Order: C-alpha cells, then sequence, then structure tokens
RNA sequence: GCCCUGAAAAUGGAUGGCGCUCAAGCGUGUUACCUAUACUCUACCGUCAGGGUUGAUAUGAUGCCCUGACGAGUAGGCAGG
RNA sequence: AAGCUCGUAUCAGUUUUAUGAGGUAAAGUUAAAUAUGUAAGAAGUCCUUGUUACUUAAUUGAACGUGGACAUUUGAAUGAAGAGCUUUUAGUGGGCCAUUUUUGGUAAGC
RNA sequence: GGAAUACUGCCAGCUGGGACUGAGGACUGCGACGUAAGUCAAGGAUGCUGGCAUAAUGGUUAUAUGCCGCCCGUCUUGAAA
RNA sequence: GAAAUUGUUGAAAGGGAAGGGCAUUUGAUCAGACA
C-alpha cells in the first residue's frame, strides 16, 4: 500500500539483501587496507616534477 | 516561364565521367541478372533508349522481370505520406549489382560453417556482430619512450 | 484439511532457501567488487614502481539524465531521447556504452547530462527509486518475488543481482535494464551549481559528459 | 490583392502523423508486367506439376 | 574559471600496426577538475600533432601540488590572448605564494584590464624567478625593498549592525 | 510534462459487450463471460467475442456450408458451432446427420437438420455439453459477399462498381468508361 | 581596455522608478540564498488499459473490487448528463 | 467516430556496420560536412529429384515445386501504451513569426 | 627519515532539532527477534491528557488590507484597441 | 403582480471610476452537533 524505503527503515532493508546483517556486524564498510611498500620509480617522479 | 521536362535539370547528372567517354565496355553485357537480384541504378548518358528518369539515379531495387535487352525493377517511391511500389523498364547499361548481397551471402556461409563446426565444439557460438567496444585495460611501458613536454606557442605574423 | 498447516512449513522452507541462496550469492558479489577496486589500485602502484603508466579500462556504462524541458526540441534528437526512454525532465536510465550507443549521445548532448556511475549510486537508485515493468504497470520492487517471477528465467533472483548485472554490464543487461522503469528523479537537493545549466559542463553548464562527477549530481537528485 | 502561393512548411510534419507506411509487401507478388512468354509456359509448368501428383496422389 | 588546480596529462595516438608505441606527449594544464583538464589538453594537441579525442588517448592524469606551498615566490608569466581586433603576446610578473595561486590571479587581471575571457587566454609559460633583479616589472619590484613597512590606507570599517551610537573612527 | 509516443486516452476499438438490448442475448454474454474467465480453454474465449458482433459482421451460415465442413476429413463426428443464423440451402439434396449449435435457425434449416436424424442445439446447451469446447468446429459465413462491400474503394482502375440507382444502357456507360467516347477510366 | 569628443528635434520624462561612485557601474571567480501550474512523494476527482469476483440464505452484474499510467486546447467531432 | 482480424510482433522523423548515388562549400580536373537509397535471413541456407508447350547444341538453364537438414546470439544497437485492416464524415484550403541559408529590391515591421 | 592534517570518495556509521501527511479498515504476505512461548518500527496511527459544548471551530455575506485582475461578442496572421 | 426603474427607513462604504480572484482579521448570520 505504501513504499518503505531501505537506506532508512532498517526492517525493509533486511527483507531485501539478507547480507545487510552480516555486512554491518563485520563492518566491511570501514574495512582496513593492507599496507604496501612500493614507491614511484625515479622516472615517474622525474616527469611529474619537470618543467 | 517555368519548365519541368522529362530530363530537365540533369546537366551534370548524365555526364559521362571525364576520360571515361566513348563506348561501353563489354562486361556490362556479360552480366546475368535474375529475378530476386538487387541492383543499383546509375544512368549511362550515352545510351538513350531504356534510360530511367532523374528520380531513380542511385536508387536500389529488385529484379522482377527479365527480358531481351532489359530487366524489371521495383522501386519504393515516396509520394505524399506513403510509399508507392514502382515498376521500371531499364536496359542493362543503366544497371549493375549492389555488393551488399555478395557480402551478405559471404557472412551467411561463414555463419553456416562456424555453427556446424561448433556443433561438435559444444556451442558457445557468438554468431552476431557487435559494435566497437570500449577499449580494455593495458600497461604502457615508458622504458624507451619518455614523455615529451609540449606547450602552446606564441603568436607571430609570418607574412 | 492439511492445507494451512502441512503446506506452511513445507512452503516456509522454500522461502528459507531463496534467501539462503541470496545469502551466499551476495557475499560473493561483495568480495568480487572489492578485489576489483583493489587490483585497479594495486595496478597503478605496480606500474609507477616500474617507471610505467597504467591506463584504466574504459567505462562500459553511463547514466543519462534529461536536463531539458519537453518542447522546442529538433526532430532528430527528439527521436533519440524517446529511444532511450527519457520522457520528461530529470528522468534517466543506465545506458550501455558501445560504438552504437555512443554516437547517439553525441546527438542529444545539449539535452542531457551523463557520466560514469559508481556502485554507490547504482545501489541507491535501485533500492530507493527502482521499479519494475510487469505487464507494464510500473511496479515497486520492495520484494524478491517481483524480480524472480520476471527475470528468474535469466537468474537475477534478487535485487542484489540486478545491481550486479547493471554494473558488470553482463550479458543480460538489455533484459534487466528494460525490466527497470526509467528512473524518476527529483531536482538536485543543493541546486545545480552554476547560474546557467545549458552551457556544456566544460564551459560551466550542466550538460554533456561530466564523467565521474555524475555520481555527485545524481545523489542530490535521489 | 496577391496571395501566398507555395510553401512546403508543415507538409513533412503532416506526413509523419500517420507516418510513411510501408509496402505491406506479400509473398507471391503480382505477375503484372512479367514476360508473357515466360508467363505462358509458367501456366503449364504449374498446370502440369499439379497433375503430376494427381497420378501419385489418389 | 574556478579555484584552480594544476595537472599533468599524458596520452598517445592509438597504436596501429604501422606505427606502434607513439611518443607519449605531456602537458601541464591549469583547470579546476580533471574533466575540464583533459578536455583542455586535447585542445592544445590539435595545434601540435595529428591527434584528436577519437584518434588519441589519455594515459595519465595526475595533480601537481606546489612543492613549497608556504614560500612567497616571484612568477613571470607569458600570455597569448586573443583580443577583439587581434591576438598578442604579454609578459606579466606575479608575486604570489604558489604556481596555481598565481594563475588564478592572472585571469582576474586579464579579465579586468583586457576584458579577456578564460577562452581567449593561452598560458604560454609560468616559471619562478630565482634571483631578484631579474624581476623586470616595477609593481613587483615595489615589494622587494629592504625591511618594508606601510599602513592600511583609510581603515575600512565593515558595518555589522544597523544603528550605532558612536560615530566611527578610521584610526588604525 | 511527458513526451508521448502515442495518443493518450485512446480506446481499443472493440466490442466490450453487445449493443443489442436483447435480454436473452445478454444471458449468453453472461454465461460466456463466466466460462471465458474460469475455463482456461480458448474456445470459450472465441465464442464470447462472437456474441458481440454486429449484424453486418454476422453473415448467415447456410446449411450447405455445414455439409462441406463435415466432408472435411475427421470432422464428420464434430459438433459444428455457428454464432449467427443458420439458413436453408436446398441446392444440396443430401445432408449428413451430425449436430449444429447456433443462435437462430431458420424454419427451413430446422426441418432439414432434424430430417436427417441430426439435432439442432442452442449455445447454452453446448456450454453444458462441452464447456471447454471438446470436438467442435466454429464456422463463419462470408463477410465480403455483401452488396455494399462491392462498392468499397471506388476509384480509377480499381473495378469497384459505382454506386448508382438504375442499371442499363445510357446510365454512366459513356465518357470515361470506353475508349471511343473520351478515354477509358 | 575604460572614459570623453565626434553626438543636433521639437508637451514634461524615464537603466521600470528612487537613487547609486574602494557602486547599487563595468570585466571575472567562488559561494549562500529567493521562487513556476515543470520535477519528486502523498491524498482526492475523472479518463484509459490490465486483471479479480455469479453460490445460496438481500438491497445494484450499466455492479463491486484490484493495479498502473495519464489530464493544455480554438475550428471540429464524439460519449454522458 | 464506428469498429475488424489478430497479438509476439512487424515496425521506427534514431544510430552502427556494409554498400551506391551526388558535384554545393573549400581546393585550383579533385571533393567534403549535414541530409539521401539498399541490406543485416525462415518469404532463410545447403543439399536431393520432379514439372513445362518457354530456353538449350544438349537432362542443359529458367521459374515453381517434392524429400531431407540447420531454430532463438535466428544472425548488429536501442526502443515499441501492440500489429495490421476497413468503412464513414466534420472543419480547413487568407496564415504569421524566429533561427540557419537566399533571390528580387537602396533598404524596410517590404 | 618519518608523520599529521587538507582534499576527494565510500560505510547495509552514530545521534539531535524543525515542517508536512495519517490514505486504507477482520485475518492472509515477506521478514526481523527470541531454545521456547511469544513479541516487533515487518502489506498506510496509535496511546495519554486537557479544554469549550461554545457560535469556540466552521459556513454565509458586507467591509478593510496585501498581491493580482483591461470589455464583452465578432471578423482577423494580429483587438484592451 | 416579476425585472428594468423609483421613494422611505435601516446597515455598511467612499483621496481621479466602479465591479472580480486568492487569503485572513473584524462586524451580522447559520445550522449541525454534541450531550
Amino acid at each position: 500500500v505504501l513504499k518503505k524505503n531501505p537506506l532508512k527503515n532498517k526492517q525493509v532493508l533486511l527483507r531485501l539483501n539478507p547480507y545487510a546483517k552480516v555486512f554491518a556486524a563485520e563492518k566491511l564498510g570501514s574495512k582496513k587496507a593492507e599496507k604496501t611498500g612500493t614507491k614511484p620509480a625515479a622516472v615517474f617522479t622525474e616527469t611529474l616534477k619537470h618543467d | 516561364g517555368k519548365s519541368h521536362g522529362y530530363r530537365s535539370r540533369t546537366r551534370y547528372m548524365f555526364q559521362r565521367d571525364f576520360r571515361k567517354h566513348g563506348a561501353v565496355h563489354l562486361s556490362t553485357y556479360l552480366k546475368v541478372y535474375k529475378v530476386g537480384d538487387i541492383v543499383d541504378i546509375k544512368a549511362n548518358g550515352s545510351i538513350q533508349k531504356g534510360m530511367p528518369h532523374k528520380f531513380y539515379q542511385g536508387k536500389t531495387g529488385v529484379v522482377y522481370n527479365v527480358t531481351k535487352s532489359s530487366v524489371g525493377v521495383i522501386i519504393n517511391k515516396m509520394v505524399g505520406n506513403r510509399y508507392l511500389e514502382k515498376r521500371l523498364n531499364l536496359r542493362v547499361e543503366h544497371i549493375k549489382h549492389s555488393k551488399c548481397r555478395q557480402e551478405f551471402l559471404e557472412r551467411v556461409k561463414a555463419n553456416a560453417a562456424k555453427r556446424a563446426e561448433a556443433k561438435a565444439q559444444g556451442v558457445a557460438v557468438q554468431l552476431k556482430r557487435q559494435p566497437a567496444q570500449p577499449r580494455e585495460s593495458r600497461i604502457v611501458s615508458t622504458e624507451g619512450n619518455v614523455p615529451q613536454t609540449l606547450a602552446p606557442v606564441p603568436y607571430e605574423t609570418f607574412i | 484439511a492439511e492445507q494451512v498447516a502441512a503446506e506452511r512449513a513445507a512452503r516456509k522452507a522454500a522461502n528459507k532457501e531463496k534467501r539462503a541462496i541470496i545469502l551466499e550469492r551476495n557475499a560473493a558479489y561483495q568480495k568480487e567488487y572489492e578485489t576489483a577496486e583493489r587490483n585497479i589500485i594495486q595496478a597503478k602502484r605496480d606500474a609507477k614502481a616500474a617507471g610505467s603508466y597504467y591506463v584504466e579500462a574504459q567505462h562500459k556504462l553511463v547514466f543519462v539524465v534529461r536536463i531539458k524541458g519537453i518542447n522546442k526540441i529538433p526532430p532528430k534528437p527528439r527521436k533519440v531521447l524517446q529511444l532511450l526512454r527519457l520522457t520528461r525532465i530529470n528522468s534517466g536510465t543506465f545506458v550501455k556504452v558501445t560504438k552504437a550507443t555512443l554516437e547517439l549521445l553525441k546527438l542529444i548532448e545539449p539535452y542531457v547530462a551523463y557520466g560514469y556511475p559508481s556502485y554507490s549510486t547504482i545501489r541507491q537508485l535501485v533500492y530507493k527509486r527502482g521499479f519494475g515493468k510487469i505487464n507494464k504497470q510500473r511496479v515497486p520492487l520492495s520484494d524478491n518475488a517481483i524480480i524472480e517471477a520476471n527475470l528468474g528465467k535469466y537468474g537475477i533472483l534478487s535485487i542484489d543481482d540486478l545491481i550486479h548485472e547493471i554494473i558488470t554490464v553482463g550479458p543480460h543487461f538489455k533484459q534487466a535494464n528494460n525490466f527497470l522503469w526509467p528512473f524518476k528523479l527529483s531536482n538536485p537537493s543543493g541546486g545545480w551549481g552554476v547560474p546557467r545549466k545549458f552551457k556544456h559542463f566544460i564551459q560551466g553548464g550542466s550538460f554533456g559528459n561530466r564523467e565521474e562527477f555524475i555520481n555527485k549530481l545524481v545523489k542530490s537528485m535521489n | 490583392a496577391k496571395s501566398k502561393n507555395h510553401t512546403a512548411h508543415n507538409q513533412t510534419r503532416k506526413a509523419h502523423r500517420n507516418g510513411i507506411k510501408k509496402p505491406k509487401t506479400y509473398k507471391y507478388p503480382s505477375l503484372k508486367g512479367v514476360d508473357p512468354k515466360f508467363r505462358r509456359n509458367h501456366k503449364h509448368a504449374l498446370h502440369g506439376t499439379a497433375k503430376a501428383l494427381a497420378a501419385a496422389k489418389k | 574559471m574556478a579555484h584552480f588546480k594544476e595537472y599533468q596529462v599524458i596520452g598517445r595516438r592509438l597504436p596501429t600496426e604501422s606505427v606502434p608505441e607513439p611518443k607519449l606527449f605531456r602537458m601541464r594544464i591549469f583547470a579546476s577538475n580533471e574533466v575540464i583538464a583533459k578536455s583542455r589538453y586535447w585542445y592544445f594537441l590539435q595545434k601540435l600533432h595529428k591527434v584528436k579525442k577519437a584518434s588519441g588517448e589519455i594515459v595519465s592524469i595526475n595533480q601537481i601540488n606546489e612543492a613549497h606551498p608556504t614560500k612567497v615566490k616571484n612568477f613571470g608569466v607569458w600570455v597569448r590572448y586573443d583580443s577583439r581586433s587581434g591576438t598578442h603576446n604579454m609578459y606579466k610578473e606575479i608575486r604570489d605564494v604558489s604556481r596555481v595561486a598565481a594563475v588564478e590571479t592572472l585571469y582576474q587581471d586579464m579579465a579586468a584590464r583586457h576584458r579577456a575571457r578564460f577562452r581567449s587566454i593561452h598560458i604560454l609559460k609560468v616559471a619562478e624567478i630565482e634571483k631578484t633583479a631579474d624581476v623586470k616589472r616595477q609593481y613587483v619590484k615595489q615589494f622587494l625593498t629592504k625591511d618594508l613597512k606601510f599602513p592600511l590606507p583609510h581603515r575600512v570599517q565593515k558595518s555589522t549592525k544597523t544603528f550605532s551610537y558612536k560615530r566611527p573612527s578610521t584610526f588604525y | 510534462g511527458i513526451d508521448h509516443t502515442s495518443k493518450q486516452h485512446k480506446r481499443s476499438g472493440h466490442r466490450t459487450a453487445p449493443k443489442s438490448d436483447n435480454v436473452y442475448l445478454k444471458l449468453l454474454v453472461k454465461l460466456y463471460t463466466f466460462l471465458a474467465r474460469r475455463t482456461d480453454a480458448p474456445f470459450n474465449k472465441v465464442v464470447l467475442k462472437a456474441l458481440f458482433l454486429s449484424k453486418i459482421n454476422r453473415p448467415p451460415v447456410s446449411v450447405s456450408r455445414i455439409a462441406r465442413a463435415l466432408k472435411q476429413e475427421g470432422a464428420a463426428n464434430k459438433t459444428v458451432v455457428v454464432v449467427g443464423t443458420v439458413t436453408d440451402d436446398a441446392r444440396i439434396f443430401e445432408f449428413p446427420k451430425t449436430t449444429v449449435a447456433a443462435l437462430r435457425f431458420t424454419a427451413g434449416a430446422r426441418a432439414k437438420i432434424v430430417k436427417a436424424g441430426g439435432e439442432c442445439i442452442t449455445l447454452d446447451q453446448l456450454a453444458v455439453r462441452a464447456p471447454k469446447g471438446q470436438n467442435t468446429l466454429i464456422l463463419r459465413g462470408p463477410r465480403n459477399s455483401r452488396e455494399a462491400v462491392r462498392h468499397f474503394g471506388m476509384g480509377p482502375h480499381k473495378g469497384k462498381a459505382p454506386r448508382i440507382l438504375s442499371t442499363g444502357r445510357k446510365f454512366e456507360r459513356a465518357r470515361g468508361r470506353r475508349r471511343s467516347k473520351g478515354f477509358k477510366v
């Protein structure tokens, strides 16, 4: 009779998308990133700093 | 006053193609047209008998009638709000085939091959034609090619 | 009668499976998206460490929005807009990008504003504004039976499968993208920016290809 | 008291209201104009092939 | 045009079997965002090589941050702008903090004095003047004298409230 | 506003229900709006829309045409249906047995059908005998055999027989109908 | 580039008016804000299309209900009062 | 306006691929841009063996057929308040403007 | 050699204030939460309290105020003319 | 025994017309309802 938006009204958001519960409980929205060591090679930086 | 003739205002239209004047070459007459063929109409200004009106220049039609020196042609002509189906009597100097059917039959046969080939290949055909896609990923290699900085250039007279 | 009792927990078991299969199947679409956004990040890093460059794959999908009113349109664009299902100001649908559809947009650019949608906006539009087309009738989705009784022949048995078929531009994109009624948007929440919309986005108007800047304009319109 | 004689304005627009309908072309078109000599034989070609089965079909 | 950024753009000539691996040209573009940046890049490669957006590519788009954002610098700038009755060349020296903050100040000067739109102006070169006395223009040399001190001519009182009971005073 | 590719508020151009005020007619329209809905077989859905047909669109099916459709192979045991009136044809001197179900029979075609040991039916009894339509033949009478349709589309070189009062010499046979006076057509 | 000169028409006199000079003018840039019968969401009226419903033991089968979409209009035509 | 036969369906003020025609702008014979014709399949393709009084030097062609085989990535994109069909009749047959081109005219709210 | 902020973008992140609407009217469905019974914000509003029973609310009509509002029918490309 | 139109009384209004629409205040009136 009336359309209940997800993205508010959590109960309708959980009939659609049964993965909405285990998404939040594990976060995964704020999930952290692995750390990397790579640096730009001296040619790339030479180009960027150039005239 | 105004003048609307049969060939009126065809000045540049039936001209003979500079340094192509003279007698028609003889593969024009060795070409065999059949009922069900699709043909393109380009008038030949040197052969007056059997010559289509200036509306049918470049138009494409099908052969319903084959006769001694000529062939039948069905055209769809827009008049008013509708298309009328015209029948035309033209000599074979004014006709030639259109290659879209030669190229179409070439793809029909290839499609026959691939499928019947793929019938022992376990389908996964991909037998349509698809438009040019957006180009996939890649990695350029700057090694050996260094980006060359360019800039706009000042104005000059140079007169 | 058995009826009510004996066909309930018999049926209610099948209900459990649809969303237990939607449970596992959506988990796989979240790990698929994230590791793709990661590899595009790792690739630009692995290249710059080789002294080289990395060109992105071009964007296979755009979202078009009709920016102009309904009258004083020349005949040729007015026929195009009707073939993209842009029937009013502020509406729009997803458009697959191939050489065929891409020379249409060049005709209508004064009349639309389009760009490259992120998974963010594809997810908001479909949840909030997403409707189905069922015997015409423009149905709101709100449920998994509306999608499964129509697109289930293709797979696409949840609303998480639409958003997947839309953003991956999968094989069935035509069936799915025509199963969605054209999105009826509102005007932008914070305004359009700029005094005048009908210059090109590069001269300071609203139309044309604004690329990934379409993600921000649509959200104010959603 | 001269008039406004000719214009084509609005005529292409009136044309697309019901909009340029097609041939509605058929299988077996009309043999109007076909070669009378071919057409005579074609009578008896079909005339014979119908009776061709009247010997087989019985 | 906006509150500017400065980008570098890189792209080559879609590869063909005849001439693979083209020459990867590069430019430094002053524009607000990447969209206006790229579309302003192909504008200056159509004046140089055989390219256009369909016949060419953008390999890299990167933003160039000012290296010493806090140090006052002296910039001379060479400008090609299209006037009403023709086109010309100009050299204007800008004393500002950073590259992109100097550009934003040049259009405002071109717009104000010469009535030249962002579309009428080509920025030929922007480079820092290292040693003073290489600064040719007098209004920039104005600020380079030793231990300079000046007032705030006629202190300008922004009026906050409708009525005031004092009369104000322009002392500073 | 919306940009329409179609004309708005545009009816389908069909008979949703007869224009007749006949009472017994509407009892069949009532009987077949029920079966068309709940019986899932298309026969009922065909007979329904045939009860809405106007008179000109209901030509009579002669009792001779009924005998052809029985000579039609395998159909000699079928129950022919005619929504319309069955009329008599005496030009046939033999008639099969079978069955017929129609709205109206003429008094002649009632005798002839009853004469052979066959049977005349109404539509209501057919609905009771075969609700789904098991083993039935619908038959339509010729529509374009009318006197007016002979005149439809008059115009040069179409051979459509002008609408005219009196037929004979001296009435519109002269200029334009023959080469000797003027032209032809 | 801006300004002035070139620059003279008849009732009193019109950047719309007042009035405005580090503008309330001119060139340009970033923002905030105002509001159409257009856009989104809701209710209601009507129009169209698609479906549901004939079982006594009530009062409408031109009936009841379900679902959607749509609504400018002269000359003109039609349906219902 | 009245409807009629039908309903997955041939279409389309649109692109794309393929392929013709053009002789204006620029160029100084060449030749655009925008518009324009056709094709992208079942009324199809491949084979096999029938008909004729036309055609052939001819069991050779043409046109139409029998029997067999290949169905939905079936032959490019997008869209389609469904496709077609007919009858019947009103009003109108003084137009005007703007844009992009252009002739007459010195120009014009010509 | 390290960082932090800035900017961009995302979260099926958290919480607070304001305005508008309350259609429908036995149950049905899909979910959520609970071992369980059950409950819930899940196919559209309920609970608690107070006041006046009044011309208080509401209508109807004259006036006043703010903004708006040209004279009808006709011919006409074009009429307030 | 209508309307134009008029005399009397009562009410309201009035700065080069009058009259209208949306909105509410003020004055006069009106039920319904409740209970």
